[PDB]
């Protein structure tokens, strides 16, 4: 469904050159991508370890389906940002079912809804979405060597083409040519990892390899030393992918320097196919018995990507000043959390990851949703400072540092309150979501004796909460430098609303001014949604749980 | 490849710079309380 | 907030409430800030801490009458 | 137990640290901006790999010869290696209090890894049932009387039925004089 | 001692002795993409190193504790 | 022993490397062919046709790569006018 | 449902008619705050409804809902004599908090309710819990409220005051989740019942007293970590400071009723030498540089370091005196504290902006009826017969004397020293000779706001003091529980 | 609690929360008939988390019944 719609939105892309077709091509994506939910949610009817479909080379587990629809909702969520114009002109005389449905307002709506600006004028931007969202399938459902290499490369090689296609921005195309560099030297060790794995042991496929792991783990002129040793190269690949440290100068530089839009997909969906495929490699490469093949576990990397990750993105952050390099290197400290998660396997451990991973996943997504709305929200408002008038790219990022956040409680409370909302998740503070995430992964590693690890865990959380606070000091300590245009409200300057019958006969005619613009209803409810997902986890918290703990009883069952 | 203004240490030392804490010697500060006449 | 009646604000006292309260960002590690350091916060509870234990069940004075002896040790 | 040549093993932990810092004092010739040639290495960067060296090799050459003095293997002599080696990093820096401070963040976190138990590599396996393990400690609610008076002891409040008779018996022997209160009572 | 060294060997301590190391290691950060390649290398050569030579776990803290007061020096 | 040499080629062109974008390119190219070199070599000593079936989709997505890669290098030049980076 | 739920909904469907009044009427801020005043009322007259029913001997906690659905977090609310009184304290607080501060807010008038609204719900929940990661989850959802309490409502350095409160609480609560997260992997369960049933070995709780110790030590607070309340009280809101030293201060002293006393005794007796060299130090220490101390309001921030310490060591008795003492003394310093706050943050800020005692003197001369309540409420930190503090110091100091008394003899010399620095502040703003020069113009006395919240403290104060059995009653059958002990001859019964 | 209210009353306040974010009026009655509707998918929403809620308890069932006949087999195969 997926390949049905790529193929079917390319010819229709490719038989026009019309841009003001690219609102209509992200509102069928989301469409699109909601056919595939309806069928990845019927292929919930068995349980089962895993399938191998089509030859082996791709296999399907209740982990695989289950993640599918994850990845499809995250990413229908995403594309809402170029499926409605920013902001709405809303009046009381024109709200109900009747207007909505029946009437229809007629006015200028170039300027107040930015109806050309550059994200409305990609015809390419929902098909390359879906092609990266095609290869993030794939790597949940590879069997075999080859079909990780093939998917990993559909993937990066669509995430480098996202952040390029902001052609006229000279931070654009940087960052996307600092991704596909340093991506490169990445997949070369995947690929260096996939290719030990053959020469050593005849075998593409993931079961195989699997068990001959097996047969090897029991407490000579061929001892197994290879599989830990090919993993460990191509953990580093992967590692690089996530952004974990050390391998995470990337990130911070290639976040910041794209437009905002893209860093919300390009920051969320990588990190959730790698780690997925990343588990069900952990758990049958595990030792059952201690031995010399457990002294060289490739899973030490990992850990100690852990620990660096802990450290680096919280007492990095701490100097921070501009808002995408901060939520950069706040990435980096939960990937640090995963990570520890992924290292210890335990039936306890993996439920912790498979709920800090959508939690997160959720959390993060709000925080870049908010920063956009906030953005589009100055369209009525003046500044006189000096240190914003020399940004670049104020189009494609109009927030980049948190001192233009400086008094938004004074501008917009609730939207305040949201980031504030997001932000204490963050630092894992109760009742919010975020503080049962890093509850259950710091109670999985305690019981198994990652008692060392924990504790640091901790104290980087109070280093990493600091840098968190400071935004919040900016945003409710402060009044604001950001003014209401003067002219927008000048008592005779107004537009003419029309209010028009099913048959375009005037209804009414209305006088407004820029008090009665106000943010597009599809921005305003997901901001909500999430909000309250986070604030009322503590009552709506059994089923999700229950998911995680039976996902996870099948993985480990028999 | 980025600007300076972006991911340079200069901007740093403007946002946190290093005079933010006091370093006043024996001979500055022999009450140790700021110079404090 | 609410306009407070006028005081005489002296300078002199405004500077030193403003010196007490910054006085902090000017401690440094000397010979001297270490051994009154290291006095009352290792010392004194050390040696408070060490009475604690010697003396700890020592003493009980609950219906003791002659006869019988202070110590339950 | 085998007693460890300290000085054999104290070479290893300079060579092997030393060896690090050599690796990154190679990255720092690498990343120079200005023609240094290759023996920059040994002229501008040599202090740092020398420095790794003098850390590395009193880190295993203390903790060896810890344990050999105190006859035991365990995670206290992680905590004497520690110590050295922070003081080590403390000396090169010039400065008295960085000399105790690095050693005390050094000598706690290198014993406070030992003694939790090595997380880094594989955490050691008990082989047994883990059912069995924590529903033990979940129903082991009560405890025999003994077994609670070793970690506490009589007295302070815990008198168990006898503890006068033994009181007595206890003073006696440090005191040398019998109990034997007064009847308070001028009939019988 | 209020004032004085609880504050220094406490949360102001902590406060400029930390901010000293983050401006440093936030230095290393240059978007030269052949000096982060050369990183790349050489955090890949660490892990290498690690799992290969079956060092002790308490050398690599060693390093950390090493790297990380490295970058509270400056110059 | 010809494949592990010339992967360590590649990976010296990182190594020696301050100025050059388009020789980290090359280098990126270079670890490709010896990695496929050693699938192909490997697959003639164990009588598999599926290393030389691998071999020929690295080749495919290594050209692929070099597509999106000098693609992506024109689209920084147009607005740079230069590919070399300021050391 | 419950009643213990209706304590909940209350303030929140108080922060809920502020949200929306605006959107029936441009309205003004006076009927902002008769809504939250009224909403505080209600709050405190169920809870007198709940103290009448409640059952003064009963080891089953009361006004329970029957679940009967269980799910990985579940809100169980129940009542023992032992959180009764922190309930009503808290009832009776934030109503007189709220009537404080009723003029000297101005901005952010709504905001100020709804935090205080929302505060007062998540404070009461602390107490009516009945598992202990419940218990965690309260006693540490405060702190994003009062971050924001601080930042929009405090004083000049509220910025580095409100980084200090939240950043020591955060770390220092993060020692108490390891410990907790522990005891519930080895019994599978936190809610109290099942916990306190589970006897744990001796060195696992050796371990879980560090890491429960550490968190209250940071939050009772000792001496050498208490830097962030002598920044967070004095830079807080006047409401903030009364609601942080009665209310949540008193979060680590009923949480030893429930994480230690009656699950790590072992841990608790081999221990309280160095709680009781720690409990000591912070004695003698804080109650020295409280006598140095020339900002008025941290003079009342560091007496209440000296207060805390005095009911630490009653906790650590083992003594069912020094236990319900130190319960008595958190009541009691919940009312003081609150006064000599309002004296220091309400009144004389009010009328001269500054909290430097240089520019008071004499203020008796021209506020008569000011002059007799701080008074009062200085004789009261003081410790004097006739007011609740006398009696919880008596109790405290006794069971501490009983258990080591080396240790309670210095404690006892808190007699000399609080006496010393609360007699010292009086006679330097109320005595001290003739009214200051440095007022430029005369001062108004108390107004019928200032009078009758002091006036109701007091009362409070003075009429438990004569008659404590008022609170001692209820606490004698639950206190008995977390005693641990045996006698030779009471014991083992046939 | 019940999950049909609480999710009737997220819808709830989903609504109050966007218009709060819009800084639109709370309460205009030419717009009122979007609460029931927020509320109405909230109810949905509920009646599909108890046939879920159903179907977990179903599973989780089997899967503790499951692991009592592991630990009891290798328990009986032990007695030899
Ligand atoms: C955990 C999860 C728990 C979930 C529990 C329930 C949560 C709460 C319920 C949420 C309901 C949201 C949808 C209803 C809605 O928006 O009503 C307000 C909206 C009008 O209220 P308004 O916000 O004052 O309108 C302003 C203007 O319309 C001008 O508005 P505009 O031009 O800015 O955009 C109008 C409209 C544009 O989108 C549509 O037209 C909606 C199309 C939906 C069907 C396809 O925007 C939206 O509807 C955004 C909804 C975002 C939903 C996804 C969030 C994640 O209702 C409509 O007119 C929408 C169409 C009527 C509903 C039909 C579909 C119902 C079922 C939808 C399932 C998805
Ligand atoms: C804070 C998070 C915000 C996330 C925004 C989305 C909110 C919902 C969060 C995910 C909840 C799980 C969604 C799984 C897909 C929806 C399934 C469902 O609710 O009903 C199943 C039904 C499936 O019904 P069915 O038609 O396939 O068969 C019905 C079978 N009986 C008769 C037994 C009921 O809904 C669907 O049709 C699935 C397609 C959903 C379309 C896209 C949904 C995206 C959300
Ligand atoms: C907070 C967000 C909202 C809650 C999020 C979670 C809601 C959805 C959880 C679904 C997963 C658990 O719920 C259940 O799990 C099992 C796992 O194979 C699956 O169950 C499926 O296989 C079994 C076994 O053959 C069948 O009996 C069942 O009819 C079928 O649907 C379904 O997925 C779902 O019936
Ligand atoms: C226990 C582990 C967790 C805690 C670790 C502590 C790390 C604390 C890092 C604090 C970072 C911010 O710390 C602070 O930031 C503000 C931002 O204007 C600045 O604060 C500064 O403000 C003014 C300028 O406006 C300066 O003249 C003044 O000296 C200082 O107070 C300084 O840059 C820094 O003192
Ligand atoms: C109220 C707060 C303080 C209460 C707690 C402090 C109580 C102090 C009690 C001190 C006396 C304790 O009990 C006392 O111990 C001393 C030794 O030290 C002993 O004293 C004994 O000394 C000599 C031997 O040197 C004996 O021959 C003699 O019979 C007796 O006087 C006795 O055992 C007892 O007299
Ligand atoms: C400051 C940081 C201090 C160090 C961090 C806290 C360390 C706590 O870790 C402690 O280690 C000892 C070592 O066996 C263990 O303590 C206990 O373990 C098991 C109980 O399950 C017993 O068999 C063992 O006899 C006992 O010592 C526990 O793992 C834990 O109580
Ligand atoms: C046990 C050890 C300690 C445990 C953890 C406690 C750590 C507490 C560390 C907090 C450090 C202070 O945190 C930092 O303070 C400075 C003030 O100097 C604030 O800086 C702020 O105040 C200054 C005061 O001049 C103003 O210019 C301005 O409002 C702002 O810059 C920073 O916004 C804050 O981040
Ligand atoms: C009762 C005490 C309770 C303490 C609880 C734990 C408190 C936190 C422990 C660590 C506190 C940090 O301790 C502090 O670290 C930094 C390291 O850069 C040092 O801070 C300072 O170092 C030297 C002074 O020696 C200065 O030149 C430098 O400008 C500054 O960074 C201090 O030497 C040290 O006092
Ligand atoms: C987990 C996150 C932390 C939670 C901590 C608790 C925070 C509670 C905050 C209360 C809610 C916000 O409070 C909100 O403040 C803004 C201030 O701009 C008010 O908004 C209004 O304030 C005044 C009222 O005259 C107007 O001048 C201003 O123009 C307008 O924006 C809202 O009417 C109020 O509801
Ligand atoms: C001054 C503060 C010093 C301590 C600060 C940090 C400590 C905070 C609480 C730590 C609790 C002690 O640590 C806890 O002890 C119990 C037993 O005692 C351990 O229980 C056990 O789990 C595994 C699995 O069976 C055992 O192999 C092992 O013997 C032991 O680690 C827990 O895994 C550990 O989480």
């Amino acid at each position: 469904m997926i390949m049905i719609s790529i193929l079917s939105l390319l010819l229709s892309t490719s038989v026009t050159l019309r841009r003001d077709m690219s609102i209509l091509f992200n509102r069928i994506s989301i469409i699109a991508l909601a056919y595939c939910i309806l069928h990845d949610t019927m292929s919930l009817s068995f349980i089962s370890k895993g399938i191998g479909l089509h030859g082996g080379l791709l296999h399907i587990t209740n982990l695989t389906q289950i993640f599918h629809i994850f990845i499809f909702i995250i990413s229908i969520l995403i594309l809402q940002l170029t499926s409605f114009y920013p902001r709405k002109v809303w009046i009381p005389e024109y709200s109900s079912l009747k207007d909505i449905f029946f009437n229809k307002i007629l006015y200028y709506r170039t300027k107040i809804i930015n109806k050309m600006g550059e994200h409305m004028k990609i015809i390419e931007y929902p098909l390359i979405l879906l092609f990266v969202i095609s290869g993030a399938v794939f790597l949940i459902s590879t069997n075999d060597l080859v079909s990780i290499f093939l998917s990993i490369e559909l993937q990066s090689y669509g995430l480098y083409l996202l952040s390029t296609i902001y052609r006229n921005s000279e931070l654009s195309t940087t960052g996307g040519l600092i991704y596909f560099l340093l991506g490169g030297l990445s997949s070369c060790f995947i690929l260096l990892g996939t290719s030990l794995l053959y020469v050593n042991s005849g075998t593409t496929s993931l079961d195989g390899l699997y068990i001959l792991n097996s047969i090897s783990d029991v407490n000579s002129w061929y001892k197994p030393y290879y599989l830990n040793f090919s993993l460990l190269i191509f953990s580093i690949g992967f590692l690089f992918k996530v952004s974990a440290a050390p391998f995470h100068f990337w990130s911070p530089d290639v976040y910041d320097a794209i437009p905002t839009i893209v860093t919300t997909f390009v920051a969320i969906i990588a990190k959730i196919s790698i780690f997925i495929f990343l588990l069900e490699l952990v758990y049958y490469t595990n030792s059952n018995a201690n031995s010399y093949l457990s002294e060289f576990s490739w899973t030490y990397a990992l850990l100690i990507s852990s620990l660096l990750s802990l450290i680096i993105g919280t007492v990095v952050g701490l100097t921070q000043f501009r808002i995408k390099r901060l939520l950069a290197y706040s990435t980096i400290s939960h990937v640090g959390f995963i990570l520890l998660a992924l290292s210890v396997s335990s039936i306890e451990s993996t439920q912790a990851f498979i709920f800090y991973l959508i939690q997160y996943s959720i959390s993060n997504l709000n925080a870049f949703f908010i920063l956009i709305t906030i953005g589009f929200s100055l369209y009525g408002y003046v500044t006189n400072n000096k240190e914003y008038k020399s940004l670049l790219d104020k189009n494609n990022s109009p927030i980049q540092l948190i001192s233009q956040l400086k008094g938004y409680f004074y501008i917009n409370p609730l939207l305040s309150l949201s980031l504030a909302i997001t932000i204490f998740s963050f630092v894992g503070v109760p009742p919010l979501v975020g503080f049962f995430a890093k509850q259950m992964v710091l109670s999985a590693a305690l019981d198994n004796g990652y008692i060392f690890l924990s504790l640091i865990a901790i104290i980087t959380s109070v280093i990493g909460a600091v840098y968190y606070l400071n935004v919040i000091k900016e945003i409710f300590f402060y009044s604001p430098e950001h003014e209401v245009n003067p002219v927008l409200n000048e008592s005779d300057s107004n537009f003419s609303l029309r209010i028009l019958n099913e048959k375009n006969v005037l209804i009414r005619s209305v006088l407004l001014k820029g008090r009665n613009i106000f943010i597009s209803s599809p921005f305003s409810i997901t901001i909500s949604i999430i909000t309250n997902v986070i604030l009322l986890f503590i009552f709506m918290n059994k089923e999700w749980l229950s998911m995680g703990t039976i996902l996870v009883q099948i993985l480990f069952s028999a | 490849f980025l600007p300076e203004a972006m991911v340079g240490r200069s901007k740093i030392d403007e946002k946190y710079p290093d005079s933010d804490y006091p370093t006043l010697t024996d001979k500055e500060d022999p009450d140790m309380n700021g110079g404090y006449i | 907030g609410l306009q407070h009646y006028k005081i005489a604000m002296d300078p002199a006292l405004v500077r030193l409430g403003s010196m007490i309260s910054n006085r902090y960002k000017y401690f440094r590690w000397t010979k001297r800030t270490a051994l009154v350091s290291f006095m009352y916060v290792v010392v004194v509870p050390s040696t408070i801490g060490y009475l604690a234990y010697k003396t700890d069940g020592l003493w009980d004075l609950r219906a003791k009458r002659r006869g019988d002896l202070i110590s339950e040790r | 137990y085998h007693p460890k040549d300290a000085v054999h093993l104290g070479l290893k932990g300079a060579a092997v640290v030393g060896g690090i810092g050599l690796l990154f004092a190679a990255v720092r010739t690498s990343l120079a901006r200005k023609n240094v040639g290759p023996w920059a290495i040994f002229t501008r960067n040599g202090k740092l790999a020398a420095t790794f060296a003098a850390v590395g090799g009193a880190y295993d050459f203390t903790r060896a010869a810890a344990a050999n003095l105190r006859e035991k293997e365990d995670w206290v002599n992680n905590g004497i290696g520690g110590l050295f080696a922070g003081a080590t990093m403390g000396l090169t820096t010039g400065r008295i209090p960085r000399v105790l401070g690095f050693a005390a963040l050094t000598g706690v976190v290198l014993a406070t890894a030992e003694y939790a138990g090595s997380g880094l590599r594989g955490v050691f396996k008990r082989d047994v049932d883990e059912y069995e393990r924590k529903e033990f400690l979940r129903k082991n609610r009560r405890r025999p009387i003994e077994e609670t008076l070793a970690e506490i002891g009589e007295g302070r409040g815990i008198k168990p039925p006898g503890y006068y008779e033994r009181r007595a018996q206890r003073l006696k022997e440090k005191y040398g004089v019998d109990i034997n209160p007064v009847c308070a009572d001028p009939d019988q | 001692l209020d004032k004085g060294s609880i504050e220094l060997f406490g949360p102001y301590g902590l406060e400029r002795g930390l901010v000293k190391l983050s401006k440093n290691i936030s230095s290393l950060s240059t978007s030269h993409v052949t000096t982060y390649a050369l990183y790349i290398l050489v955090g890949f050569i660490l892990y290498l190193i690690y799992n290969n030579l079956l060092l002790d776990y308490s050398y690599l803290l060693l390093i950390i504790i090493l790297l990380l007061l490295l970058m509270m020096i400056g110059e | 022993n010809i494949t592990l040499i010339l992967f360590l080629i590649g990976i010296l062109g990182f190594v020696l490397n301050r100025k050059n974008i388009i020789l980290m390119l090359i280098s990126i190219e270079i670890m490709l062919l010896s990695i496929t070199f050693l699938i192909l070599l490997s697959s003639l000593n164990m009588d598999d046709i599926i290393g030389q079936t691998y071999a020929i989709y690295i080749i495919v997505v290594a050209g692929a790569e070099s597509a999106i890669g000098l693609g992506i290098l024109v689209a920084f030049y147009r607005l740079r006018g230069s590919i070399a980076i300021e050391y | 449902m419950s009643l213990l739920y209706v304590l909940l909904i209350i303030p929140i469907i108080g922060i809920f008619l502020i949200s929306t009044i605006d959107s029936f009427y441009f309205f003004n801020v006076s009927y902002y705050k008769k809504i939250a005043l009224i909403t505080t009322i209600l709050n405190l007259i169920v809870s007198l409804i709940i103290y009448i029913l409640f059952d003064f001997s009963n080891n089953q906690f009361q006004f329970i809902q029957e679940n009967l659905d269980l799910s990985f977090y579940d809100i169980y609310l129940g009542v023992d004599g032992v959180s009764i009184y922190f309930v009503l304290l808290t009832t009776i607080i934030m109503p007189i908090a709220l009537v404080s501060n009723w003029n000297s807010i101005t901005n952010n008038i709504k905001s100020y309710l709804i935090i205080m609204l929302l505060l007062e719900t998540l404070l009461l929940a602390v107490f009516l819990v009945l598992d202990v990661l419940l218990f965690y989850i309260f006693f540490e959802s405060i702190l994003p409220p009062l971050f924001i309490l601080i930042g929009l409502f405090g004083s000049s350095n509220k910025v580095r005051a409100s980084f200090y409160i939240f950043l020591y609480t955060l770390l220092g609560s993060l020692f108490l989740l390891l410990s907790i997260l522990t005891m519930s992997s080895i019994v599978g369960t936190t809610y109290f019942d099942v916990l306190l049933k589970s006897s744990f070995e001796y060195t696992t709780q050796l371990f879980l007293f560090f890491g429960i110790f550490i968190a209250f030590a940071v939050k009772t607070p000792v001496w050498g970590l208490n830097s962030w309340l002598l920044r967070a009280h004095v830079e807080s809101p006047l409401g903030g400071s009364i609601v942080l030293a009665a209310i949540v201060l008193k979060l680590s002293l009923y949480g030893v009723f429930r994480l230690i006393l009656p699950i790590l005794p072992q841990a608790s007796l081999n221990l309280t030498y160095i709680v009781y060299a720690i409990g000591a130090i912070t004695v003698l220490y804080a109650s020295f540089s409280t006598l140095r101390t020339v900002d008025v309001k941290e003079l009342i921030a560091y007496s209440s370091v000296a207060h805390a310490a005095i009911y630490l060591m009653g906790v650590f008795s083992n003594t069912i005196q020094g236990l319900e003492g130190a319960i008595l003394l958190g009541l009691a310093h919940g009312f003081v504290s609150s006064g000599l706050f309002i004296c220091a943050g309400g009144i004389l800020y009010d009328r001269t902006g500054t909290r430097l005692i240089y520019f008071f003197r004499g203020l008796t001369q021209i506020m008569p009826l000011f002059s007799l309540f701080f008074f009062i409420l200085c004789l009261g930190n003081a410790g004097t017969p006739l007011t609740l503090n006398f009696v919880g110091e008596f109790m405290s100091l006794y069971g501490t004397l009983e258990r080591l008394p080396i240790a309670g003899m210095l404690a006892s010399t808190s007699i000399i020293f609080s006496a010393a620095y609360s007699i010292y502040m009086y006679n330097r703003i109320a005595f001290g000779g003739s009214v200051s020069l440095y007022f430029i113009d005369c001062f108004r006395d108390l107004t019928k706001r200032e009078f009758f919240i002091l006036f109701t403290l007091v009362s409070f104060t003075v009429i438990l003091g004569i008659y404590p059995s008022f609170v001692l009653d209820g606490l004698h059958y639950n206190i008995s529980s977390v005693v641990y002990g045996i006698e030779p001859n009471a014991s083992y019964l046939t | 609690v019940n999950r049909i209210l609480f999710w009737t009353g997220f819808g709830l306040a989903v609504r109050f929360w966007q218009l709060g974010i819009e800084m639109r009026p709370f309460f205009n009655r030419k717009s009122l008939w979007a609460y029931p509707l927020f509320g109405g998918v909230g109810a949905s929403f509920g009646y599909w988390l108890q046939s879920i809620d159903e179907k977990q308890t179903k599973m989780l069932e089997e899967r503790k019944q499951a692991i009592l006949e592991k630990r009891a087999r290798r328990a009986q195969r032990q007695a030899e």
